[PDB]
């Protein structure tokens, strides 16, 4: 499931279970690019999370190469709500 | 040098290995062993820390 | 399937994409209307135009926002 | 192999060939000396070794 | 140095280990001829068991380290040696030899690596065909054109 | 053929004042070069307007053997840094670089 | 019901091809489209891609390949010639004779260094005899059991197989010019057939293939046939710029 209401420029971030992968191409290396996520699932207690554990944001979720390639990095905040 | 090559092949080598295997199963020898200390330790038994 | 709410949410928000069922009517619709967003953001095709009949480019931009509304018949049934 | 016998004990023969089969004498002989060869291989430097010779 | 270096390379801590492989990947980047062969082979099979730490900074600074092994050492027995891992269980060891298979083929030639993944495409396992597939993967990307 | 003795050449001119050539390799060393010039251009100097460069010249169907020579030559205002960058990736100097820029065009038009 | 109203509202496959423009293209999968007309325009339009065979079937795509026994996969020649690949089935071979015991050998005293890798062998194949291999053109999707396929709408009479000579009597290879097959002897004698008189015959309504004989043994050519006159008996059975590419690296 996806919140992918529009994106933004408030930066996302990884609990430290889900350190180093990618958001959706699910990878592990060569991140080129940051990730952006929109305002509603960016407030409040949601400020600095994990878009997937849900933890608190530490690392900083990036983009596989693979996915700034196809551009499945121009859809806006990917959250699983 | 040799010393710890001799004392070391004498352990590892896989042909040994295949020896004394074979070895066991012509007698059908097995080992039934599998695998705080120190309510163990303070006993009548010496056991020396290094 | 909620792969599908947010899919025919992507149907609302993209004009123009299709489903498995969609009309020749819907997609060379669509296809027009696009052409004419073309015909109008880029620079030179509207000097093609405008050089092609002998309108001037608001005379050509007027026609092709007009024609946005009904530019391929009336619809389907 | 390398067992002598001095007689004709037929069961304990045929133990000790069963035992060593399929040329297993020889290949222990190499199995060993591979071991010592690859061991000088690795410590040439300290062992002012410039070369190490397996006679084929 | 050198010498005194191999022993600390099994302290499993993520700060010693970042800056230790450091220094040993700078020495042998330039020293390369000074160590053995035979100590780059033994120092291959240690960081095999590097591809399961549990921080992420490790596993990549492993995969750079063959990169350079690869360099002053040919391929073709880190090749060897990272195929017979490909055999392992438990994906995160097997994706980063993976990773790891196509960084050696970056740095030297592709073709000295293709016939050798494309042959084992046929041992008939699972876990190794993909383990072929996913590296080209990673190849044709660190390739690109 | 424009200046004496050039070799070969194709003149394009198009419908807003623009008027240009496409021009033959002689050398994979030529086409290799320049080829990694702008592979390098593009990832450290992105057009302005928001664009990328490979699809902008991929827009309706891909790109196939063809070097922008006008993203090429934009080496020459680039930064001094990323000049220095992106040479010594090719490892040769910014005077090897812009001298063969400006020779390709020397030899084939003005 | 609404179902047997709009199935009623479909037509016949009669219907269809008399009605549409271009008629190769009706197939009962259009003849049930809920808009044939425009299905069957999309489909003769030019360059389009029709569907993959096998959404009808119910095995799925390559379950086919499955049952019947299969090859694995035969190397680019210019990497057989690179001594990279030999050395691979070299290596293979080892290690599958060693013993459990031997690999774990191997792992611990290596044999380090067992075969260098050699290198402008690999960099010239891979960069000077490195060769297009056989690419099949827009639309030929592969599908499963393309091999079963008989192959057809050759009419030409030239066609001949090394294996049709062989078993008709007739020659294979740089003689299947020269070689009239058995079935040219009667096209000379009382012609070639009445619905391939738009095929000429070599030797018999054609002229000589390369250095053909002319003689009544076995091996020649014989009475190219003539009226009384001398005219043949069709056809004539005796027998009486600059391409450079623009944009080029050499
Ligand atoms: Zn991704
Ligand atoms: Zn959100
Ligand atoms: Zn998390």
């Amino acid at each position: 499931i996806f919140c992918r209401k529009q994106a933004g420029v408030a930066i996302g971030r990884l609990c430290e279970k889900c350190d180093g992968k990618c958001v959706i191409c699910d990878s592990y290396v060569r991140p080129c690019t940051l990730v952006r996520i929109c305002d509603e699932c960016n407030y409040g207690s949601y400020q600095g999370r994990c878009v997937i554990c849900g933890g608190p944001g530490v690392s900083d979720a990036y983009y596989c190469k693979e996915c700034t390639i196809q551009e499945k990095d121009r859809d806006g905040c990917p959250k699983i709500v | 040098l040799i010393q710890q090559a001799m004392a070391k092949i004498m352990k590892a080598n896989p042909a040994l290995y295949v020896l004394r295997e074979r070895i066991r199963k012509g007698l059908q020898l097995y080992s039934s062993e599998p695998t705080q200390n120190y309510g163990e330790l303070f006993s009548n038994q010496i056991i020396w820390f290094v | 399937y909620t792969i599908h709410s947010q899919l025919e949410h992507l149907q609302s928000k993209y004009i123009g994409t299709g489903h498995a069922d969609t009309t020749k009517w819907e997609w060379l619709v669509n296809q027009h209307r696009d052409s004419y967003c073309s015909y109008m953001g880029h620079f030179d095709l509207l000097n093609y135009f405008a050089i092609a009949e002998n309108e001037s480019k608001a005379r050509v931009r007027f026609n092709l926002m007009e024609k946005m509304l009904q530019p391929c018949g009336p619809p389907a049934d | 192999t390398g067992i002598f016998m001095h007689g004709k004990i037929p069961t304990l023969k045929i133990s000790l060939i069963q035992i060593f089969r399929a040329h297993l004498w020889q290949k222990i002989h190499e199995s060993i000396v591979m071991d010592l060869c690859q061991v000088f291989d690795q410590e040439l430097d300290a062992l002012e070794i410039e070369t190490v010779q397996k006679e084929t | 140095l050198l010498p005194r270096l191999t022993p600390i390379l099994k302290n499993r801590h993520e700060k010693v280990q970042e800056n230790c492989i450091d220094l040993v990947g700078r020495i042998a980047d330039r020293g390369a001829e000074y160590v053995s062969a035979r100590e780059w082979m033994r120092i291959c099979f240690e960081l095999l068991e590097l591809l399961k730490a549990h921080k992420k900074a490790i596993r990549r600074a492993t995969v750079n380290t063959f990169g350079y092994i690869a360099k002053a050492i040919g391929p073709h027995d880190v090749l060897a040696t990272l195929l017979n891992n490909l055999k392992v269980q438990e994906r995160q060891n097997r994706v980063c030899t993976t990773v790891a298979i196509a960084i050696v083929a970056e740095t030297c030639s592709p073709f000295t690596v293709l016939p050798a993944l494309m042959n084992e495409y046929r041992v008939p396992e699972l876990n190794v065909q993909n383990g072929v597939l996913k590296s080209l993967s990673f190849l044709f990307e660190y390739i690109g054109e | 053929t424009l200046i004496p003795g050039g070799s070969e050449s194709l003149v394009y001119t198009t419908l807003s004042g623009g008027i240009g050539i496409l021009v033959p390799f002689t050398s994979h060393e030529d086409h290799d070069f320049f080829q990694h010039v702008e592979m390098h251009l593009r990832s450290e100097h992105p057009p302005l307007c928001g664009r990328d460069h490979l699809s902008f010249r991929s827009y309706y169907f891909p790109v196939k053997n063809v070097i922008d020579g006008d993203l090429c030559e934009q080496f020459n205002s680039m930064e001094p840094n990323k000049q220095k960058n992106v040479s010594e990736e090719l490892d040769r100097t910014p005077p090897e670089v812009s001298k063969k820029l400006e020779d390709i065009r020397t030899r084939y038009a003005f | 019901s609404k179902k047997k109203l709009r199935r009623m509202n479909r037509f016949t496959v009669a219907e269809l091809k008399q009605l549409v423009a271009r008629p190769d293209v009706v197939e009962m999968h259009d003849v049930t489209a809920q808009d044939p007309k425009l299905l069957v325009h999309l489909k003769a339009t030019r360059n389009s891609v029709p569907v993959p065979r096998h959404w009808c079937f119910k095995r799925k795509y390559l379950q086919g390949k499955r049952g019947i026994e299969k090859p694995p996969f035969e190397l680019p020649d210019f990497i057989k010639r690179t001594g990279i690949q030999e050395m691979r089935e070299a290596l293979q071979e080892k290690e599958e004779q060693k013993t459990m015991k031997s690999k774990m050998r191997e792992k611990v005293r290596p044999k380090m260094g067992k075969i260098d890798i050699d290198y402008q062998k690999l960099h010239d194949a891979f960069f000077k005899w490195q060769t297009k291999p056989k690419l099949t053109i827009h639309g030929d999707l592969y599908y499963e059991g393309k091999e079963f396929e008989t192959r057809l709408k050759e009419k030409k009479p030239g066609d001949l197989s090394d294996e049709l000579r062989i078993s008709l009597g007739m020659p294979v290879g740089p003689n299947a010019h020269k070689v009239p097959p058995p079935w040219l002897i009667a096209m000379q004698r009382y012609g070639p057939p009445p619905s391939y008189p738009n095929l000429k015959i070599p030797g018999l309504n054609s002229p000589i293939p390369e250095s053909c004989s002319f003689g009544y043994h076995a091996g020649g050519w014989g009475k190219p046939p003539v009226d009384e006159t001398g005219k043949p008996l069709y056809g004539d059975v005796f027998g009486t710029i600059d391409r450079t590419p623009w944009g080029e690296l050499e």
